[PDB]
């Protein structure tokens, strides 16, 4: 809701555009790629506006 | 610092509270230099301190208020010149 | 053994329940006054407290050791702490 | 969440009033503009 990490040094399966990347690797397999897209489109979407 | 370096503890809202006693006293301050343009100084502990006359020097939370403030006293203290 | 036990199973090692590293929890078991019959049950009842102690020992190494915390997630991180708050919950 | 939403809002808004009002003063009563 407001783009903003204090997780340092720690994955998150997540890293004006850009400054967020996919951890595609890190992710759990119990929750889908799809909406972690949706997720880093999002935040990516707050830090911008 | 002690606050956006934590996310979640046992302590984290006992240092909630603790922290919200403790910027009591600067709140205050910041609510007297806007309204009177005087702050009661105690030991130079304000962050802030002191022709056309304006040569105050000046040169942790938010910087991006705290110029602002920098101009809204510096302002009124012009006024009672 | 009324006190002895309970004192043993709450994770405090005593003179009869020798705390090792190696071997945990540990009757004596060099005394002719207890016997085979008593010995096994004992013994069964051993393991849950040495299993304690392994349990406490690393909630307690690990959870309220730091302010909050570069970045090892078996070593640091939220996420750790998390779990042993979980596990000592449970 | 850490964030300031019930300090700096009612006090932001408040700074702004108090420049326009010094801004006014120097112009419609100093006279700069007619310099």
């Amino acid at each position: 809701l407001h783009g903003l990490l204090l997780d340092q040094h720690e994955e998150f399966f997540i890293k004006s555009l850009k400054q967020f990347s996919l951890r595609v690797e890190i992710l759990p397999s119990y929750i889908p790629v799809r909406v972690a897209e949706k997720i880093l489109f999002v935040g990516e979407s707050v830090q911008m506006f | 610092q002690e606050a956006l370096h934590n996310c979640s503890n046992e302590h984290y809202p006992v240092l909630l509270s603790l922290l919200k006693t403790s910027c009591e006293p600067y709140t205050r301050f910041i609510h007297d230099w806007v309204y009177s343009g005087v702050f009661r100084d105690a030991y130079g502990e304000f962050m802030i301190q002191v022709k056309l006359y304006w040569t105050h020097g000046y040169v942790v939370f938010l910087k991006h208020i705290a110029h602002d403030i920098y101009v809204c006293g510096k302002t009124i203290n012009l006024l009672k010149l | 053994m009324i006190h002895e036990l309970l004192l043993a199973l709450s994770g405090y090692p005593g003179s009869i329940f020798t705390w090792n590293k190696r071997s945990g929890l540990q009757v004596s078991q060099d005394f002719p006054f207890l016997h085979p019959s008593e010995t096994s049950v004992l013994n069964r009842l051993c393991r849950l407290g040495t299993d304690y102690i392994r349990f406490t020992e690393f909630i307690e190494q690990y959870t309220g050791h730091v302010q909050q915390q570069q970045g090892q997630g078996g070593l640091h991180g939220i996420y750790l702490r998390a779990f042993c708050t979980g596990l000592d919950s449970v | 969440v850490l964030m300031k939403r019930s300090i700096t809002a009612p006090l932001a808004a408040h700074i702004s009033l108090v420049n326009k009002a010094a801004v006014d003063y120097f112009f419609v009563e100093l006279h700069l503009e007619a310099h």
